[PDB]
DNA sequence: GTTATCCGCTCACAATGCCACACGCGCTGCTCGG
RNA sequence: ACUGCUCUUUAACAAUUUAUCAGAUCUGUGUGGGUGGCGUGUGGC
């Protein structure tokens, strides 16, 4: 068989991924336009989102959803949330660079239960449900194999929202590229998260996530074989926005590394 | 080939197509559905449109880029009815249904015409062509539109006009409709200043004889009596008043040709640099070089061609190009 | 087998809904089933609005008819050839068994 | 001039469906090494079908010479072998067709996402049928800088830490794919305003440079010049992102 | 009273290796099931 | 008996912005592939 809401969930998704693509070969329709500190909103993604939450209302008028646009949409069982980002790095998608997706993640009693990214232009479908483990398009996601920090590659996002911590997070980097192979900067945190799921990177590591980005890649590397948590081990990374992850013993190892150059503000 | 680009799938999920052929002998896979050759349109209104089917409305040619853009031209055989309020329907939906049952293929359904001059016109569904020149040796036709329009005539990467092309066969061109679209015919009467000139005073009087050319009007205005007493305008004053101001008609074609010759810009900024003679403003120039920056928007490999500039004295050039602009990273 | 085989049929469109009302009835009387009639219910006013970049700061209602028909002899047949025949799109085709 | 691409691109399209075919079976550097040198096997004999006598510069056996000395082919079946090895699907076939020293024709072709970007003198750079413009920017607020880390020169890293840092307070953003060529092709496209790396290698960045020139862009060594046919040390764009770019990268030179 | 001291009591924890052979290892009134 | 007298010759358009001269594979059926765990007891050395 298989998850009900998960079911309904990458039915949304489908749509909207189709909606994105559909969109993605018209650039003169689409403009820029910014919100804040150069996160652009453009129309698609309010196009994207009213059609994501229009095919939920159908299954459940009565889950209380949340979006970085429309805030939190109160419903009258606010017991289950809905998490959404139509899109995620916004910038790639104006540049038409074609690297994007969409992510639904459902959360039960705030233990995050399901979630699903998919990603339209190479067509991939990363889900994944608690108890039940994390799917790429029909194959079983057990993470990177790397155990130690050589040879490994990792995946990462910059601060280029919250600038102050530049320097802090540029530290940090120097000393991980002192241990690690290679970097990768996407610019989509949900799909980077996904990537971790599937191995193709060895880890992740982001500053200054909004907590509505990682609810659909978390529960993904954690039924992944992965752990994620803060820069210190704990759990407040649901509310820094700040997230490392990936298989045990790389955490743990990237972990006891970060420890000594993280300044204070994070701890 | 047979999918179209951007159309997702996902093991599971029912899907539409055209049975395209039928294979029961082949050692392999023997059936062969497909979404992308243009008969599936056809048949889809065929499944859409009540009108379609019946016989009534019969779907003469439609040409397709998937996922794109997809033109097609109907006509109708009962007068009663026409496409845009029954084929289009109502509000436009009915093709607004085909179209995203086929992924937001854009469609234009264009009125068939059975005049191929105003067939390939109408084909043109998003345009306005005031100004055709119809030959079927080559295909090809001045089909254009307004000057600014024409992106708006070509639409994105060609579409417009590249399925219109495929359409109606018939090769295309693109120029104007307004400007430059006389050049191909009406090349020989519109000169507007000399013609103009001499008619602002003419115009009491009459037009210009236009039974001889005059254009080359150096030898044809050394003929004699005949040519001035046949017509009337160019009287003897007249023909000699206007040798005078032939006499400038000439000067000025010195002076376009003097003043063709100006946009080289030899300045301080690019004559005294280090290996620039006034010579090699010219030969910078000579491929295209206006200004200083210029000079130092190009590598060795692209300022290459020059009669006379090796590798590594324009090497030099660009690092000076890039000194007095981009290494002090001042103008 | 079980009777109320009964689909309603809402649009916005009228030939494509009798092109395909007869179809169905086709099948209906053609496979043995027992058709009952269409008996369209009066056609009735539904609200539209223009959601789309409107005009700087059009149909609105539309006559939607109802085609409510009903099949009572479900052979295999019937699901076959329903399932296999297939319809216009611009139609609400909620239908009810029971 | 039509030819050569030609042969080019059925090379490219003969590489690009053998290294996807591979690429779906499973696996958990053999292999890569494997199907880099059977890519290169069928790419090369293909190509000896015509004018087997221009002279091959792969990455590994230096210059396969040959009797026609006025062409050379510039030859990476496979960059950033990394993404392969881990399954990453970013990975691009490079060709270049270069004459007397200098480039002609150059091919990048994407076989996961099925690009395929093409780019010759004059006749401009095309993406499967597309006159190619670069990106749009003038200055480096709102854009975005291809980079590009040391994975075996990791000496630079520290001022290269620095570049970024500064870079960091100018730009908008980053991006890093370890293809050096798709970075290249994606600058072309305006995927992506700005590239620039330490120390790359001409067999890879051949095609690249061409593609972003072609695409109404330049190309540059670390220090202006142009070095970086023997220095690698890249720095590519259309003009304005080069100097917006330079004008605060050529402080920290240590090459 | 404090403060530690030591002591009676309690509880955990060990029991040769092999072999060979033999024997045996849910139930019971709830659940279901037609 | 005792709410019920013409309203006046059939659906009523979505398509849209560089730009072009259109720009080899259709094979197999060679083949591996079609009762034990524990406990107890006995005896032996
Ligand atoms: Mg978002
Ligand atoms: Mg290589």
């Amino acid at each position: 068989a298989m998850h009900p809401m998960l079911n309904i969930a990458v039915r949304a998704a489908r749509k909207a991924g189709n909606l994105i693509a559909k969109n993605y070969e018209t650039p003169d329709a689409v403009e820029a336009s910014q919100k804040g500190s150069n996160d652009f909103v453009t129309n698609v993604d309010k196009a994207a989102e009213a059609v994501i939450i229009d095919t939920i209302r159908k299954s459940y008028p009565q889950h209380t959803i949340i979006t970085e646009e429309s805030g939190e949409l109160e419903g009258t069982d606010q017991d289950v949330q809905w998490v959404i980002d139509p899109l995620d790095g916004t910038t790639n998608f104006i540049k038409r660079l074609p690297h994007f997706a969409v992510s639904i993640a459902v959360r039960i009693k705030g233990r995050t239960e399901v979630a699903v990214v998919y990603d339209p232009m190479r067509n991939e479908l990363f889900t994944a449900t608690r108890g039940q483990g994390a799917q790429l398009n029909g194959y079983r996601l057990r993470g990177s194999t790397a155990r130690d920090l050589d040879g490994t590659i990792l995946a990462t996002g910059f601060p280029f929202k919250a600038k102050q911590y530049a320097t802090t997070y540029i530290n940090i980097v120097g000393k991980l590229f002192n241990e690690c192979a290679d970097f990768r900067r996407t610019g989509s945190a949900a799909l980077d998260l996904a990537y971790v799921a599937a191995g193709r990177v060895d880890g992740f590591f982001e500053i200054g996530l909004r907590p509505w980005d990682f609810a659909a890649g978390e529960l993904l590397v954690r039924e992944a074989g992965g752990i994620v948590s803060d820069f210190t081990g704990g759990h407040n990374y649901m509310l820094t926005g700040n997230i490392v992850a990936g298989n045990p013993r790389v955490v743990k190892a990237m972990l006891a590394n970060m420890r000594d150059e993280l300044s204070d503000a994070l701890k | 080939e047979d999918m179209l680009p951007r159309e997702n799938f996902r093991p599971g999920d029912r899907v539409r197509g055209v049975l395209y052929s039928v294979r029961p002998e082949a050692r392999g896979a023997q059936l062969f559905v497909t979404r992308s050759k243009p008969e599936m349109l056809i048949e889809l209104f065929r499944i859409e449109v009540p009108e379609i089917g019946e016989e009534v409305i019969e779907i003469k040619a439609a040409a397709r880029d998937p996922g794109s853009r997809a033109k097609i031209a109907v006509k109708t055989n009962d007068k009663r009815i026409d496409p845009v309020g029954a084929c289009v329907g109502m509000r436009g939906a009915r093709v607004q249904a085909v179209s995203t049952e086929l992924g937001g293929e854009r469609i234009d359904i264009v009125l068939w015409d059975d005049n191929p001059a105003q067939f390939v016109i109408n084909a043109m569904a998003p345009a306005d062509v005031a100004s055709i020149v119809v030959d079927e040796d080559k295909h090809t036709m001045d089909i254009a539109v307004e000057a600014g329009n024409l992106a708006q005539a070509i639409g994105r990467n060609g579409q417009n006009v590249r399925l219109a092309s495929q359409l109606s066969g018939w090769e295309l061109n693109v120029m104007t409709v307004d400007d430059l679209q006389a050049k191909h015919q009406a090349e020989a009467h519109a000169a507007i200043d000399a013609f103009t000139k001499y008619l602002d005073i003419d115009e009491d009087f009459a037009t210009v004889l236009v039974e001889e050319g005059f254009s080359t009007l150096e030898e044809l205005a050394y003929v004699p009596m005949k040519e001035l007493l046949e017509i009337e305008g160019l009287d003897e004053p007249t023909v000699e008043a206007l040798r005078e101001r032939a006499k400038n008609a000439l000067a000025t074609i010195a002076q376009a040709q003097e003043e063709s010759l100006g946009d080289n810009k030899p300045a301080d900024d690019l004559l005294n640099l280090e290996g620039v003679d006034r010579d090699l403003a010219f030969k910078l120039a000579a491929r295209g070089v206006c200004t200083l920056e210029d000079l130092a928007e190009q590598g060795i490999d692209d300022l290459a061609d020059i009669e006379g500039l090796t590798d590594e004295k324009a090497g030099a050039l660009i690092m000076a190009a890039r000194n007095i602009c981009w290494f002090g990273d001042e103008a | 087998q079980n009777q109320r085989i009964r689909i309603r049929l809402k649009a916005f469109d009228h030939r494509l809904i009798d092109q395909a009302t007869a179809e169905i009835v086709e099948t209906a009387k053609r496979t043995g089933a027992q058709v009952r009639g269409p008996i369209p219910l009066p056609t009735r006013k539904e609200r539209f609005t223009v959601l789309i970049s409107p005009h700087v700061n059009d149909q609105y209602e539309i006559r939607t008819h109802l085609r409510l028909v009903d099949i009572v002899e479900p052979t295999e047949k019937t699901v076959d050839a329903l399932m296999r025949l297939d319809l216009a799109a611009g139609v609400d085709v909620q239908i009810s068994l029971g």
